[PDB]
């Protein structure tokens, strides 16, 4: 006799999805959410190939550790990928004024020009070519920071210097300097002469005058002397003047900054590998439709949405069996 | 099962049914097949589909991470950014998870309300005319050729045809 | 729906029903009329009204933004602060969307669920008295005067009377 | 009720049961009392446990707050890290209450839902063979032993045997 | 023959919710819970008006540009309105120290008393009333700020000054005051005589010696000169000193805080408009008993909680065809 | 005649959930899931033993005041309990350099060694046991920071000072020195003859020249001079290097870093009780196997986790009347 009957589909998977009272229960249909691979490589963004420093820091590319030449120039950039530890970084040992928050301006700069502002051999009564140290040794010989030179004393004087810069140029310039901290009375007057010295910036917008710190410290790369460098953004039509009469880094060349963007500093170990995405994390590239990933917190590009989870799966068909 | 159908008085699936994830299936004298509403399927479909892409649309603007550094006196700073991001992704994770939990059980107990109300809506319309099993099938007092099967599939069941 | 009520087995709503969401439409010999079941009607604000209340009071603590400044050379702190803002505004903006979202779809069902309990608790009472037309009526094997109808509205239906 | 069954049709609870928190009272020849559907029994046990586990392992990793300390010209890092973890400690205080209270109420609602689908168990079974009275008991058209309940209650029951 | 029915209600409402399956469901009731309604104008809180600083900076204010006149005396305030970029601001060119903490300390003040700490009248061995400038020019001529007084030479002589204060009041203490920084020798010479100055400042809490910073800059209001600012909270019965031998900017007048609690710095390019709010937002009022509003995060008074959304409607009725 | 009926359980239990639609709901089972429960005492945290700084400051502790003598020798510790305002602290009135950043490194310590690195001793050609003040008295004398000397002239005559100290030990190396700054010209020579003083410190990190501030100041404790120190980390293999010719607070006692883990500064009035827990807040001690608490904030060890509630229950059985 005659029947009819009120079904459901099934059918042979075993996706699971998990509920509040229930976990591991397998469903006929069901969408995975979470992207959990990436390429293990670092790739250009959208065709952009991103600035790798290998073996040095963002300071040994900008002041331009003789170790660091092969970013001498550098075109333009979609990330900057850097070490945890960088060996090539402040070859003569001292410090960096305001570090960090250079290199968060880095993260809104794709791009830097390099251009000579003042030139090593404009310096007539200076010795321009003597600024050298075994700390930064380059092919064995003693050499130093390539975009800023080291004055000393000529003919047993050092005349007090006044030096401007104006920037003609219609992008903002990054402009590098700094001192030479001694470390005894007579290493101050055999390479300056004048025992009591100072060094004078000014722009529309700073106001400073550095001393130099005699003082004894332990010796770090075979010196004990220091040097501290010092930077500023100088604007279009804004100059730059220095005063000096010793222990004076000036400035060789800078930087126009002639491409802002949206930019990284990303830290990783891994180094360039021939290929593109849209989406980069510091140990692989990510290629997904998927709205979530669970590989990396830091990431540019075009990206899923990161989260901690190792699963993420949701249910779209029905109960099977 | 929250509305009792499937796995409940319906006791498994249809291996056979694929045209669909609720339907019907017929036993007559003309022969025996499956058949899916494509109504209530469809309209399963556009729930789910809408229900995933509501999921994805509420966390496209989560919180990323960017990077910052800090120098070896300033710790306080460096520790407040690093739990800070760690509490975002923390919240964003718990949101996420919670989120797929919470509606994977509703779609479940969805496709369990649809199975219940297709039933109820096939036994509406024989009431007398045939007798519920307790299977999920109706054991007909009268013949129900094809045409009288697609009148039940479409609820126009004219329910004028006696019995005994 | 979920319950399969509303735009179910009931094909439509009452335009002439307005003293309550949910109620009766009787016909008998001494008229017809609309009537609101106050009870289950009552217990549908009572929900409703404390679901919205809750709603607000789980949102009343939320995050409110202050405005700090920051100097050309803390661009890193006034950056994470920026985010930080950001941060906690995008999950309350997630927060409320989302449970509106939820609890919408609950309430929906929520009335859904009102109209078939109130649908079974008139099933219940007459049983063999009556017959199920499939619509929501039941058709009478006996005359229900004004007196009878209220008996079913206020569940004191004495089924001890025949048919047939 | 959601599902109609706890203070629906079924006026109250039983103070008497207590082997379970669903089940059944029998009244024949041979004696009354009352016992517990095991299984139905387990199952709310074995969700409700999940869903307490599951509601505490989603906060395991919530926000836990440090101590920083800021002097009299860092104010504006202390304010911002003073509403940064009230921020933090405001959602997850959000997360729980909201949490306990929306299942809470599937909790109530998935008691509800395990009442009537074992109504409905037994009243598939019996189909001709009792009727239903309209508060969640059946009356007998034939005199059901312990043998006879016990096959209702394990879902074994011979419907092959007469009314009238 | 008899028969009875169950239904549900229906209605002329086209009002629509959202659910996670289905968009725009119309119902037959539902509450709107999002306020997306301001009226444009910045308005007093609860009858205390705010202080609209209008083409001024709080450092304009605050140090007494003579530009800034408007705001020599100031009523208590509900809360400050300061525009995106003030063009009254230093008109001297130079700095204020500790800008944004100071700021950060308006906040929570609502009521200055200015008060006259050391006259200009006292000045008896110093110049105390040709301390002008061409860069803060009033009605033409050249003038100051004028909380602050630049002392010069007198008949070629700078005598060392050494000025106590006690702050005798119940309230602290907002005390302003500065240094000179010029551009050459001749210029210190020319000013203050002595070549070699400083400026100390002592309270119990505070401790600090100042000097000048000769440096050659580009000129900014056509002064190449700078003026550094700095400031302290004097706590009641407490006492500042000074002690200088030129280059010193003292102050005149001090601020009593003689009211605390909850204010703001808003910013915003509107302008007062005569009217009365319980909760203000940087682009207008709010006069809602809305839970949700959608304006501005940046918000003060009785509000509403800020949320992203566009729409946010509840649905209390059922669903309607 | 015979039935059958289907029935739920009730009980005499009147535990209460709260719902969304619903609020103090009747239920057979609940689970409580919320302590709020804590024994108002500090106590040890799994056996090791919290430092209560009682009426002394971290401060008045590692620079050794007089009035502190309790922690002179401190074992190991699992947290640190400090008051909001301890009494004792700078018993010289002056300034304590980057305090928030070694309070924040403590942090992250547990155990302190400390040894001698500069003996009192040593000093042959300066004053070394007059260097005491009323501001820091001990039992009645004028006495001073233990771990510091404060050296004067001797003879008339104040030698430059040049001390070395290597750290040998394979442990960082907490390192606290100091400055005076007096009141007067008179003062910097009657203590120290030489008016024209400086303090240079270097290791392979640091490079600090300080020199002394003269500065008329209010009174406290007594005295107008002031104390201002400094602190750093030495490296193992590192060694830091003093000069001087006035004015320095020489370190003799320092502070071996023996024990990293997981610490915290606890703002508590509470002092010890002798007691034992897995868990501590600043207001009492948590022992609970439950998930959430709403008792503090700030937390130790193993605990559950914190919620603004006041009230938190799970339903667990149904419905009941
Ligand atoms: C520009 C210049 O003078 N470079 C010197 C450099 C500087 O004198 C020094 O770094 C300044 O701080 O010194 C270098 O080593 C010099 C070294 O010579 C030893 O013989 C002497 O006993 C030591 O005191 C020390 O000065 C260097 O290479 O950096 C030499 C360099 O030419
Ligand atoms: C108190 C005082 O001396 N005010 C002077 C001011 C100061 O000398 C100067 O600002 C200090 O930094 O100089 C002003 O302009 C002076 C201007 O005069 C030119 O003729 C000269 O060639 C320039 O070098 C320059 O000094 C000024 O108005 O601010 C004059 C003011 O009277
Ligand atoms: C090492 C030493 O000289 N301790 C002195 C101390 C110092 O002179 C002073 O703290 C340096 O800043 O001074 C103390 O009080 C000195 C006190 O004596 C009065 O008579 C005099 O009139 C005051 O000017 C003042 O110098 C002190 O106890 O701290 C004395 C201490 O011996
Ligand atoms: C730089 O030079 C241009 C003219 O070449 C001039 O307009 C500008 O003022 C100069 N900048 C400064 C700060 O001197
Ligand atoms: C200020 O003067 C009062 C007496 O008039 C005195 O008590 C107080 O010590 C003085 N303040 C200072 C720091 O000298
Ligand atoms: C400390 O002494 C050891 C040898 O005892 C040496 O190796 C090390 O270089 C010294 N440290 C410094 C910074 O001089």
């Amino acid at each position: 006799q005659d029947q009819i009957c009120i079904g459901y589909h099934a059918n042979n998977s075993t996706e699971q999805v998990d509920t509040i009272m229930e976990k591991n229960v397998t469903v006929t249909h069901a969408q995975d959410i979470l992207e959990k691979t990436h390429n293990g490589k670092l790739c250009d963004l959208d065709g952009v190939k991103p600035l790798i420093l290998r073996d040095c820091s963002v300071a040994g590319w900008l002041l331009g550790n003789p170790m660091c030449d092969e970013f001498i120039n550098v075109p333009e950039w979609s990330y900057i990928v850097e070490k945890a530890n960088p060996t090539n970084d402040l070859c003569y040992p001292g410090s960096f004024n305001d570090y960090e928050e250079l290199k968060h301006l880095l993260s809104r700069i794709n791009h830097f020009e390099k251009i000579q502002i003042i030139p090593k051999s404009s310096w007539s009564d200076h010795e321009a070519s003597s600024g050298v140290s075994s700390a930064c040794p380059y092919l064995g010989s003693p050499s130093f920071f390539r975009n800023v030179v080291w004055l000393i004393k000529k003919n047993s004087t050092y005349p007090t210097i006044k030096k401007s810069y104006n920037n003609t140029n219609q992008e903002d310039l990054l402009v590098l300097w700094g001192i030479h901290h001694p470390n005894d009375a007579a290493e101050q007057t055999r390479l300056y002469q004048n025992p009591t010295t100072y060094i004078s910036i000014g722009t529309s917008t700073l106001n400073q005058r550095l001393v130099p710190k005699i003082a004894t410290r332990s010796k770090v790369n075979g010196q004990s002397g220091r040097m501290e460098f010092f930077w500023t953004i100088l604007k279009p039509n804004d100059a730059i003047n220095f005063e000096s009469n010793g222990n004076f880094i000036a400035p060789e060349y800078a930087y126009k900054i002639v491409k802002k963007g949206d930019s990284a500093i990303m830290k990783s170990e891994l180094e360039y590998g021939n290929c593109n995405t849209k989406c980069q994390t510091p140990m692989g590239a990510i290629n997904s439709s998927m709205p979530f990933h669970n590989i990396h917190p830091l990431t540019i590009g075009e990206c899923p949405k990161y989260v901690k989870s190792n699963r993420l799966v949701l249910a779209t068909g029905l109960r099977n069996s | 099962g929250l509305f009792g159908a499937i796995a409940g008085f319906i006791e498994g699936g249809w291996q056979g049914m694929v045209d669909g994830w609720y339907g019907y299936h017929h036993s007559n004298e003309q022969g025996s097949g499956y058949a899916a509403d494509k109504e209530s399927t469809q309209k399963a479909i556009d729930g789910v589909t809408n229900k995933v892409n509501s999921i994805i649309d509420k966390m496209n603007t989560q919180f990323e991470a960017v990077g910052r550094e800090f120098n070896n006196l300033e710790r306080r700073i460096e520790n407040l950014n690093k739990k800070m991001e760690d509490g975002f992704l923390d919240v964003w994770t718990y949101n996420a998870e919670l989120l797929v939990l919470m509606e994977n059980e509703r779609t479940l107990d969805f496709h369990d309300s649809n199975v219940k109300n297709l039933y109820d809506k096939v036994r509406l319309q024989l009431r007398d005319n045939a007798k519920e099993l307790g299977n999920g099938c109706f054991e007909f007092y009268h013949k129900c050729d094809n045409e009288c099967m697609e009148s039940i599939r479409n609820g126009t069941y004219n329910y004028p045809q006696y019995s005994e």
